């Protein structure tokens, strides 16, 4: 067959989320999620700290 | 003799039925009820309608209570400091009026 | 970076200035102690358009642990609609009113 | 200008069709509710920010 | 959008001012009734406010929503508020300032750019009224428009502390306020305000006229004399605790008087330069309205 | 095999208070 | 008799004043719902015994 595709998997997009933090701001409490929670919604906490 | 007794048996008789003698701890060491008008500590209301009564002034010791407390450390390290200046000429200085 | 006024009035024409401006929403207040500024801070270069407009979220920190900051930025509700495909396959943001 | 039909171009030209990758089927009883209520059974591991 | 009522929006329950007085709600009235005052010899003498400027900032386009309520309530009662003197959210003010603006002012207090339907929002020709006026408080810091921010108080404390006969008299003797109180009575009193809908009873102060209005501002006065209060607390040269008989009475000192004060305290919100510059402004279009 | 009577007491973990540099607000 | 004037003293003489510890915020699917019910938002990592 012609490779007329890319077969490819978690697929990357076009835009994407840039962030600059300030690093001297921390919330002094600590958030304790579930590991599976931790698993959904981590990389998006981690980038929006 | 057993008046510092808070709790007494802790352990179970036929899985269901309590030790003859065992103390449960009482009520107000459980509490934990509000800060008064003025700030005092106080147990909660006991009927709906008529205010809680104040911990210092009952004799029961109460282990859970409402302290207030700064968030993080007051002594930020930014001391005050100042521009003292003298007098220019002694003798000028004006030591009269009070 | 550090402009010089002569460098804006005399980059060629069609070469790319590349400018810095400061978000300085999240700069924290002065010390009570801290001495007084005698001189001022004065600043020339301004846009003549709006600038931050990739900007979706703006200072994810709290003003008194409820308020929000003055000019922080939540994002838009499309980033997050994932709505549905259409009759024929169209990527759609979800109904607004129910009809 | 150049680089705007560079990215035309190569937005012309993605082949790129998707096939799924890892996968996860949390129990709810793991997942905080609000988590629950957005996740639909299943999820890919690489979650992406959003 | 909300049409509006012929009393004004302030009549909607959904614009309800309250305050909780030792974490009890209260309409505030039934606040200013704990208040009272203790004369000295000093005298308050109000001065013809100076008539605001025209000139509305450039109504420049800006990304994003406004959170114009945010503001305003911020910058005055609002802790330590920052950045009050920003200039952008007062160019989108002065952006719903214009006859057919695309912009709408949400009942969250929001300014959305575009025609988003699904947030209910005020009238457009009522926040036109509004925002013709009070995107004045975009030029509170600019040096031309500066406000006085001393003799404006005078009549601040005349609306609050002012008995109708020292209010006709147009002068009062300077007072010192006390009232029975909880601890942070003043703090949680802003918090109180700092949530209130402003922009319903300022949209009623813009928009309305006539008898409607005059009715309005006998039935809101209440609420202004409130938010006057929380800002004479921010001014007020000093703030104290009386122990008579068990009860604490703060004590306010002294009404009508700003002092400057620009280091904060545990006592009450204090203003920096800036947030005395825009409640002056404020205080300056606000009073221009409410004398009319 | 013996029995044994045995004790404890609520332990004090009361540190001077911490000189964080980082703030939590703007 | 004396150790009572110690203790009476010693409580006359504290200054000590509370800055708040390390603290969690659990999530409420964490928590076994009588402690969510007893806990709130968050605590301070020496809850001591109760």
């Amino acid at each position: 067959l012609s490779d007329d595709f890319k077969q490819i998997s978690d697929p990357k997009g076009y835009l994407t989320y840039s962030v600059k933090y300030e690093d001297q701001f921390t919330k002094k409490d600590k958030l304790r999620a579930s590991e599976a929670d931790d698993r959904i919604v981590g990389p998006t906490v981690n980038l929006f700290k | 003799i057993s008046v510092a007794r808070s709790m007494r048996a802790i352990v179970n008789h036929n899985e269901v039925d309590r030790p003859r003698g065992a103390v449960a701890p009482s009520s107000y060491e459980m509490d934990t009820g509000t800060l008064s008008r003025n700030g005092d500590l106080l147990y909660s209301p006991v009927a709906n309608g008529q205010v809680g009564i104040p911990k210092l002034e009952v004799d029961h010791i109460s282990f859970s209570n409402v302290v207030s407390m700064m968030t993080a450390n007051i002594r930020t390290g930014d001391d005050m400091a100042v521009e003292r200046v003298n007098p220019d000429d002694v003798r000028a200085i004006n030591i009269r009026n009070a | 970076q550090h402009v010089d006024a002569e460098s804006i009035m005399t980059a060629p024409k069609g070469k790319l200035f590349h400018l810095q401006f400061m978000d300085g929403l999240l700069r924290p207040e002065p010390s009570a102690f801290d001495p007084p500024a005698s001189g001022e801070d004065m600043r020339l270069i301004y846009p003549l358009q709006p600038i931050s407009v990739a900007r979706s979220m703006r200072a994810i920190v709290n003003h008194n642990e409820v308020d929000r900051p003055r000019g922080a930025v939540a994002p838009s509700s499309y980033e997050m609609d994932t709505g549905t495909l259409s009759r024929n396959g169209d990527l759609l943001y979800s109904p607004v009113a129910n009809g | 200008v150049s680089g705007l039909l560079m990215v035309l171009f190569k937005v012309m030209t993605d082949n790129r069709l998707v096939i799924v990758g890892e996968t996860t089927t949390p129990m709810s009883n793991t997942l905080s509710t609000v988590v629950n209520n957005v996740l639909r059974t299943t999820y890919h591991n690489n979650v992406g920010v959003n | 959008m909300l049409q509006q009522p012929t009393g004004g929006y302030t009549t909607l329950e959904q614009f309800a001012f309250t305050i909780r007085n030792d974490g009890t709600n209260a309409t505030p009235t039934q606040f200013l009734q704990l208040l009272s005052y203790e004369a000295t010899e000093n005298e308050l003498v109000k001065k013809t406010i100076p008539t605001p400027e025209t000139h509305l900032p450039s109504a420049r386009n800006v990304p994003g929503n406004v959170y114009i309520e945010d503001a305003i309530t911020q910058a005055l009662f609002g802790i330590s508020a920052q950045n009050v003197n920003a200039h952008g959210y007062f160019s989108r003010l002065s952006a719903l300032a214009l006859p057919n603006t695309s912009a709408r002012l949400g009942l969250d207090g929001v300014i959305y750019n575009s025609e988003t339907i699904n947030i209910p929002f005020y009238d457009p020709a009522a926040v036109a009224n509004f925002a013709a006026t009070y995107a004045k408080l975009g030029n509170a810091s600019t040096p031309r428009y500066r406000a006085d921010m001393i003799d404006i108080y005078a009549h601040v404390g005349l609306e609050l502390a002012g008995t109708d006969a020292e209010r006709a008299a147009g002068v009062m003797p300077v007072k010192r306020a006390k009232f029975d109180s909880w601890e942070g009575s003043l703090i949680s009193l802003s918090r109180d305000v700092v949530n209130w809908k402003i922009l319903a009873f300022l949209i009623d102060l813009c928009s309305l006229e006539g008898e409607a209005l005059r009715a309005f501002k006998t039935r809101n006065r209440d609420v202004f004399r409130m938010m006057l209060f929380i800002m004479s607390t921010a001014v007020a040269a000093n703030v104290v605790n009386r122990k008579v008989t068990k009860r604490v009475d703060r004590v306010l000192e002294y009404i009508g008087v700003n002092s400057m004060r620009t280091a904060g305290r545990t006592a009450t919100i204090t203003y920096d330069l800036s947030r005395h510059e825009f409640a002056a402004k404020f205080l300056q279009l606000t009073f221009t309205r409410w004398n009319a | 095999k013996i029995a044994t009577a045995s004790s404890a007491r609520q332990a004090d973990v009361e540190k001077p208070a911490d000189v964080t540099f980082t703030i939590e607000n703007v």
